[PDB]
């Protein structure tokens, strides 16, 4: 993931 | 976790050259997961420090050529976790964005991980066992060099000896994000  | 998030971004040009940051990145930027916000400069009033407010307790602004500001310091070195960042608008380094320019100011503050905006034109490399970023234009606002500016930001992701900085562009109407690896 990315964390947004 | 043991995780330190630190928003990168600048040259919004708020509200001369644009009045908002895309839709898309606004939906992004949620409060309360930021940890530090540091910023390259022109943002350029005080509606959007208040805006950078509401992302993060700790913000750090340095002085773009346009900011109305001029409390903002000229350049600023910050600690995060082991590492010693620097930042700086980039209206300085001569000629824009030249590596060899920047490097010089990398062993002037001493900093692993050098910021710096100016270009609105993303740039993320390590060069020299140091490591050099450029977050762009998080509203895509035109240059005085223009020629199609992407709107994006970063994203450092700190924990231990490692930056995973994760870079969010606005290509078509998507978001597109990739992931680039540094480590001391």
């Amino acid at each position: 993931d990315d964390p947004l | 976790a043991g995780h330190r998030l630190v928003l990168v971004l600048g040259d919004l040009h708020i509200p001369h050259r644009c009045n908002s940051l895309p839709a898309k990145f606004k939906k992004l930027l949620v409060p309360g997961k930021i940890q530090h916000i540091l910023c390259t400069g022109n943002l350029c009033t005080k509606e959007s420090y208040d805006y950078l407010k509401t992302l993060a307790g700790d913000v750090h602004i340095v002085r773009g050529d346009f900011d109305e500001n001029l409390n903002y310091p000229e350049q600023k070195v910050v600690t995060v976790g082991q590492f010693k960042i620097g930042l700086i608008h980039g209206h300085q380094v001569i000629p824009w964005g030249d590596m060899a320019s920047l490097a010089l100011l990398q062993r002037q503050f001493d900093v692993d991980i050098l910021i710096s905006g100016h270009t609105h034109k993303f740039e993320a490399f390590e060069h020299e066992n140091k490591f050099y970023i450029n977050p762009g234009s998080a509203t895509g606002a035109y240059n005085a060099l223009e020629t199609n500016i992407i709107p994006s930001f970063v994203l450092m992701d700190i924990q231990a000896s490692t930056v995973v900085t994760y870079v969010y562009q606005l290509i078509g109407d998507d978001v597109k994000v990739e992931r680039i690896e540094y480590k001391k």
